[PDB]
RNA sequence: GAGAACAGAAAUCUCCAGUAGAACAAAAGGGUAAAAGCCCCCUUGAUUUUGAUUUUCAGUGUGAAUACAAACCAUGAAAGU
RNA sequence: GGUUGCGGCCAUAUCUACCAGAAAGCACCGUUUCCCGUCCGAUCAACUGUAGUUAAGCUGGUAAGAGCCUGACCGAGUAGUGUAGUGGGUGACCAUACGCGAAACUCAGGUGCUGCAAUCU
């Protein structure tokens, strides 16, 4: 075991003396401080004393008339959120917090037996963290009782690998995609298959996307969008289980499809092209984006989190009526969408060309900004729950953070020793769990841009990781065939 | 077989010496109040607290051989002997040993105003935590007798030495204060021993 | 509410033992056993000293690891521990230094000659004419093979070999005793 | 008033000590197994007396314990072989009792000359409800003298059933 | 004999009664302790007839101090009326105590030096035997699921086979949800009815069935997760009344004057 | 000490005593207790690599032993050892 | 005040012989499908609280029971020991102080308290 060099005798002598008392008697600011909304609003050059964080929060609350805490950041150089009073017009930039705190995850629970093959995918239920479903190489899929950490309501009927598994935003239906050219819908509370398996695809399903609740008709059930390696996408109606519209604009395998909050569908394909499709216009393409040199992998949107957990929140409270659920989903979508002062959603496209592009498909067809610097292909990209930051995973063992507002690079989360497959954002946006080909999982804290804790214990490569809506539990799955649950 | 070899190695001297063990010897004249005081004081010395089985007729200033023999047999570098007499009531003699040879001895007598744990406020305490020390009075750093007292108490109550400490372990502080400054020709002021729970 | 402490003489701290020394003057009358308020003054002084000591301790740097439980010896990432410096007060040792020295009459010759210390590879040694290693010593040693073998061509020679082993062991013990005599 | 101090059988112990640890020992163990239906256990030897030729750790004896109604099923047959007539002796101070017999073939099991003739030492221990305290790992405790089994109590209990006798003291 | 008694040294009172083992207790009370100085609370779980006792206990010179406590007799508050000392009841009690202490400590719903320092506790079972599948390990599993991170291997949970070093999660779930009790009830449903009328009599009185037992256990777990408030009894006939009742039948020691008077007439 | 066919003064079993005139590596303070004793399950280690003494003949920014320290290892549910 | 759990002091807590215990809880007890281990479901593991018993455990009361413990000018500031001086004694020793400083014995008293959580007419 190689050890850090020990301190010298001079270091010991220096440390033996007292110093660094935090009396801070007066610390009267030399320059006035003003509050400005981070988004667009400037709100007033005050000259207060050594006011604490609570005092600043109270001042902002009484300015807003709520005396809703906001996180105070200095001028973005310093870029440091009395915290900033040590460095000395000064402007303090604040953003809504959406008060919540996900307890850091540092311990596992147990190693659970199950599928006799590597785990492939997982997804926590949008409404409760007590139930979760994992897809694995074994043809069967199993739902796990996250409380007791035991299998429950095993899904059977498939005859090939369960490539992808997704949970409906309403939490009433589970959609599972397998290497076989079929998709099956299952009741989470019984495991029964909802009618005959969806069929019509010529090749295995690559990804699944559920229609957002706020766009669905009041009282009706959401549709299910699916993508296949053949390059075609079908919009399946969960009621009739029949694909109303088939789209095959992509000339190669479709990497994934994302259902935007505006009703448009954005998908990446192996043809090095990104296409925007509108469900309203009888499922017809509207625009084509051509900037990636290599194929596009894992297209993502800023609103993905809200759409996934539409009508729900970290508290897990369920809606009473369909109208209330739709209203809550619309409010949740607007909260992130209207952060710019106008209804807009950002889209980030990743590709194996060592570059990622930021797009506003509705506003303009040109890329807003180009994110570059990775040494290898970017496997995974995950927008923050509020769109504040963009994080991407690459095979070069490095994870990079980019500003979600303009795509500017922020920092690189170093520490991984193997290719990073996928990452999942925390509900409060404070933490970020990540998995890599190496033997251990890792979680990063965006606030300090530093590693939070290493989570070893997996016996082989880990391909799947997800964070619960409430943030209480984190699941994972890998080549070891053992499903692991992690929580504070 | 070689089971006792590990014990001998533990008893054997090392570059970094183990935590000093405290042996409390109940004297022949030891009284019930003195025994209770000794038990209460040793409660803070756990897990390094050891109590002898039977009363011992010990005269440290007349013959130091019994103390050396007890230290050698028990491998206890720190020893406290209870003693009570008409002239010296509640005499608690502290003894240090260097290689089982008596290092220094100092007689301490507890005044009748002592208060036991039961009589104090009904608050709890954590066993095994390193106590904090606060020495009051310049005589501690200048007077040879008070310097020896300070050194003995530090070696006795400091516990195991560590370069890394937890904040949660700073539950209580042991305070020693001199009863006012003094000059030559005056009796040595009594040393006040107090333990305070931290909030 | 106040936490700052001011004294005529700065407090001398010993962070390696969590100890603080106060040389400030003390009033004999106030601390006299006959005073009813005796306890209050001592409590206030101890509170001030403990506040100063706690401030100094919290001013120290603290470790912050990113590992997990794993080996129970290491601290969890959630925990952070103050890095106490080495003790400043000198305390007597309980035993003398064990730095006893003796060449055993072997080190002297090994220094006089060019005999380098043996590499000390291991117990395992290849036992020819067999498909097993059977280490030199430690378990089922090859040295015991002569006793278990069937023909000892050229009084039982096995007893002679055992006597030779006993003689060698006794010679080693006698050499150890001779070296201890020094 | 004796609500919960009725004398009852604790366990039946069958032992067969033999002068050697070979064919006879194995055959006696087989006899015990086929009688009680349970595998017996072999008792070691503490010292080499050398008077009878026994050596240390020779595994000289075998015994097996029987409990419940199965124990009574064998005790009644053994007493029938003994004609339900014990002596004032054969009872322990603490209320235990036992006897012995020869030609075990008389009590049921056929001769089977391949197995041979054997006897069996019949020993019985008596207790009362609450004896679990004496053997329970947690909070082990003694038993009051008013509850301890005694020779007279064991004899009285024996008289109550089997129409046995207390033949001359 | 007098000499035997004089030389005889009585063991510790807490050890004379077969309740505490000082050999094992020493390791928990005084750990290695040369490592980082941190408090180490002990989760004491004890099983008695008709009841289960679980307590989080610290260490102090004056004696152990309990921070939180739970008992199986509070389970009926959550709807569990039978098998208070069974495996499922032990799991429920462990989960209840863990969640209760977590809520009381502020982890859900000198705090300097973030983070929150989750509450780690070491299980103590006293003289209870270490056997795989014991309901004590069930209480351990319940506490672990409740948020108390007791370091423990799965070598003793029910369903742990020795042929293969793998825990059977289905058997563990069945034991947690009272699957064994339901299986026994189903077996008795076609066996002798006298035992079925004596055993599970409370179940028949409450109209319990195989699946209803699991449903009741799940509802009790949900209620435990919902209401750990720990509301005690109203305590009718308050402490002074109980003291008077006890003193009514209590036998007082005879004074030395009474002894002398009795002896004067005896002689 | 009370009882058991051979079986007695010594064979093995059941019960009540045993401060320990158990075997404890130790003499020995007189110590060792739901053990440092007895019965049973798993287990290699002369593992490497950093630092201060020793040696030399491509003085080997390492080739080795010694001491310390850190990883690793055995066990248990665990504290811990 | 009784009681269960965890403990501190570790015989005023122990040992022998006698007697009671309203309610609750310990305790015995009832069962071997499951987890579990034994020659034996005796021990232990699990189920049952249902068919009972306060017989036993445990708590409490008694013996001028055995031991044990405490305060003490009772021994006692005594014995013992130590250091000093032409004080007497040729010296050794005798008388004094001058500092430590006992114990048997004896007088009188006693035969469990107490820390935290929970429960009971």
């Amino acid at each position: 075991s190689t050890l850090i060099p020990p301190p010298s005798k001079k270091q010991k002598k220096e440390a033996q003396l007292p110093r660094e008392v935090a009396i801070i008697p007066k610390d009267l600011p030399n320059v006035s401080i003003k509050f400005q909304a981070l988004d667009t609003g400037d709100n007033a050059l005050r000259v207060p004393g050594a006011i604490s964080e609570k005092q600043l929060e109270e001042l902002l609350n009484q300015l807003n008339g709520t005396s809703v805490p906001y996180t105070f950041s200095c001028t973005i150089k310093a870029s440091d959120p009395y915290s900033s009073l040590i460095k000395p017009q000064i402007t303090l930039l604040y953003t809504p917090r959406a008060v919540f705190k996900v307890k850091p995850v540092t311990r596992s629970s147990s190693a659970i037996a199950g599928h006799g093959s590597t785990i492939l995918c997982s997804a926590f239920a949008p409404h409760t963290s007590s139930r979760m479903v994992t897809g694995a190489g074994d043809n069967t899929a199993r739902i796990w009782d996250c409380d007791t950490q035991t299998p429950m309501h095993t899904l059977k009927g498939h005859y090939n690998w369960v490539l992808c598994v997704s949970w409906s935003p309403d939490g009433e239906v589970i959609a599972t995609g397998s290497m076989d050219n079929t998709i099956r819908l299952w009741d989470p509370k019984s495991g029964q298959c909802l009618g005959d398996a969806l069929r019509g695809h010529s090749k295995w399903i690559t990804s699944l996307s559920w229609e957002p609740i706020h766009l669905v008709k009041p009282g009706s059930k959401p549709r299910l969008a699916s993508s296949s390696k053949d390059g075609t996408i079908k919009i399946w109606d969960t009621v009739s289980r029949v694909c109303q519209y088939t789209m095959s604009g992509h000339t190669n395998s479709v990497s994934c499809v994302k259902w935007g909050g505006q009703g448009l569908l954005y998908s990446g394909s192996h043809d090095r092209t990104v296409r925007v499709w509108d469900i309203n216009s009888q499922g017809r393409c509207i625009n084509i984006l051509k900037s990636h040199a290599h194929w596009v992998n894992h297209l993502s949107l800023s609103t993905d989190y809200a759409l996934r957990i539409g009508a729900f929140d970290h508290t897990g409270k369920k809606p009473s009526t369909p109208e209330e659920a739709q209203k809550k989903a619309l409010e949740n979508y607007e909260k992130i969408c209207k952060k710019n002062g106008n209804s807009e959603e950002m889209m980030v496209t990743a590709s194996d060309d060592y570059t990622m592009f930021l797009w506003n498909p509705l506003k303009s067809t040109k890329p807003i900004a180009r994110m570059t610097g990775h040494q290898k292909l970017v496997n995974h990209v995950a927008f923050s729950p509020d769109g504040r930051y963009i994080v991407s995973a690459s095979f070069d063992n490095s994870i990079k953070l980019w500003d979600g507002r303009d795509g500017k690079f922020i920092s690189t989360f170093r520490g991984h020793v193997a290719s990073v497959y996928q990452v999942a954002w925390s509900s409060d946006c404070r933490l970020l769990v990540s998995c890599s080909k190496d033997t251990t999982l890792k979680v990063w804290d965006v606030r300090t841009r530093k590693l939070s804790v290493d989570l070893p214990g997996h016996k082989d490569e880990v391909y799947t990781v997800d964070w619960s809506v409430d943030g209480k539990r984190v699941c994972s799955g890998g080549k070891d065939k053992m499903v692991r649950l992690w929580t504070h | 077989n070689a089971r006792a070899k590990r014990a001998l190695v533990k008893r054997e001297a090392k570059l970094v010496e183990n935590v000093k063990q405290a042996l409390f010897i109940p004297g022949q004249s030891c009284n019930k109040n003195l025994h209770d005081i000794m038990v209460d004081l040793s409660a803070l010395k756990k897990p390094d607290m050891k109590r002898f089985n039977r009363k011992n007729d010990i005269h440290p200033f007349e013959d130091m051989s019994p103390l050396e023999f007890f230290s050698e047999k028990n491998d206890c570098s720190l020893m406290v002997l209870m003693t009570s007499s008409k002239k010296r009531k509640n005499n608690m003699t502290f003894i240090r040993t260097f290689g089982y040879k008596i290092y220094d001895m100092i007689e301490l007598m507890v005044a009748d105003n002592f208060k036991l744990l039961s009589d104090f406020k009904k608050l709890t305490f954590t066993v095994g935590l390193k106590p904090m020390f606060t020495f009051q009075g310049a005589a501690f750093d200048t007077h040879p007798v008070y310097k020896q007292i300070k050194s003995l108490f530090l070696d006795f109550f400091r516990g195991e030495s560590t370069d890394l400490q937890d904040v949660a372990g700073l539950q209580h502080v042991i305070s020693m204060t001199i009863q006012g400054d003094f000059q030559d020709g005056e009796p040595l002021p009594n040393v006040l021993f107090r333990v305070y729970k931290l909030k | 509410l106040p936490v700052t402490v001011e004294k005529p003489i700065p407090v001398v701290y010993d962070l390696g033992n969590l100890a603080a020394f106060d040389s400030n003057v003390l009033d004999k009358n106030d601390l006299d056993s006959s005073n009813a308020r005796r306890e209050e003054k001592i409590k206030s002084l101890t509170r001030d000293n403990v506040q100063l000591l706690i401030n100094q301790l919290l001013s120290l740097p603290m470790k912050t690891t990113t590992e997990s439980v794993g080996g129970t010896g290491g601290q969890s990432s959630v925990m952070t521990l103050l890095q106490l410096p080495d003790p400043t007060t000198d305390l007597p040792r309980e035993k003398p230094l064990p730095k006893a020295k003796a060449m055993t009459k072997w080190e002297k010759f090994a220094a006089k000659k060019g005999i380098k210390p043996k590499e000390r590879a291991g117990k395992m040694i290849y036992d020819e004419a067999s498909g097993e290693w059977v280490p030199k010593w430690g378990y089922k040693g090859a040295n015991k093979k002569l006793d278990d073998q069937w023909l000892v061509e050229v009084i039982d020679p096995r007893t002679l070999n055992r006597a030779e082993r006993k003689r060698l062991v006794k010679k080693n013990e006698k050499q150890q005793r001779r070296n201890m005599k020094n | 008033q004796n609500p919960m101090r009725d004398l009852k059988i604790e366990k039946l112990v069958l032992n067969i000590s033999v002068g050697e640890s070979g064919d006879r020992l194995t055959r006696a163990s087989k006899v015990l197994e086929q009688l009680s239906g349970q595998t017996p256990v072999q008792s070691k030897a503490r010292y080499t007396v050398r008077t009878f030729g026994i050596r240390r750790n020779e595994k000289i004896a075998v015994h097996v314990t029987v409990r419940g109604p199965k124990a009574e099923e064998i005790l009644e047959r053994g007493l029938k072989v003994k004609e339900y007539q014990l002596r004032d002796r054969n009872f322990s101070a603490t209320g235990n009792f036992g006897f012995g017999i020869d030609e075990h073939i008389d009590l049921g099991i056929k001769y089977d000359p391949s197995i041979g003739i054997f006897g069996m030492d019949f020993y019985v221990v008596m207790n009362r409800p609450g004896a679990r305290v004496t053997r329970r790992k947690r909070c082990k405790g003694t038993v009051g003298n008013s509850h301890k089994t005694t020779k007279e109590d064991t004899v009285s209990w024996f008289k109550q059933k089997y129409d046995a006798d207390v033949l001359d003291k | 004999s007098s000499a035997y008694s004089s030389r005889f040294q009585t063991p510790f009172r807490r050890r004379r009664e077969g309740k505490t083992d000082y050999y094992q207790r020493k390791r928990l009370v005084t750990q290695h302790k040369a490592k980082y100085n941190t408090p180490k609370y002990r989760l004491v779980v004890r099983f008695t007839n008709k009841d289960i006792i679980c307590q989080i206990i610290s260490s102090t010179i004056t004696g152990d101090v309990v921070l939180a406590a739970a008992y199986s007799h509070e389970l009926p508050r959550y709807g569990i009326t039978h098998g208070l000392t069974n495996w499922a009841a032990a799991y429920a009690t462990g989960l209840l105590i863990a969640r209760r202490t977590l809520q009381k400590l502020g982890l859900d719903e000198e705090a300097v030096e973030d983070g929150p320092r989750p509450f780690k506790v070491f299980l103590d079972i006293g003289l209870q035997r270490t056997t795989t599948g014991a309901r004590v390990f069930g209480a351990l599993k319940g506490a672990s699921d409740g948020g108390l991170y007791v370091p423990h291997s799965e070598n003793r949970f029910p369903g742990w086979d020795f042929e293969t070093e793998e825990i059977d999660p289905e058997l563990l779930r069945s034991y947690i949800f009272g699957g064994h009790v339901s299986q026994y009830m189903e077996e008795l449903a076609d066996d002798d009815e006298e035992r079925f009328s004596e055993l599970f009599k409370g179940y028949l009185a409450d109209d319990i069935d195989a699946d209803s037992l699991e449903d009741i256990y799940t509802s009790a777990h949900e209620a435990i997760r919902a209401d750990p408030a720990f509301k005690p009894t109203e305590k009718k006939f308050t402490k002074e009344q109980y003291a008077a009742e006890s003193k009514k039948y209590r036998q007082t020691k005879l004074s030395k004057e009474e002894r002398a008077a009795r002896v004067a007439a005896k002689i």
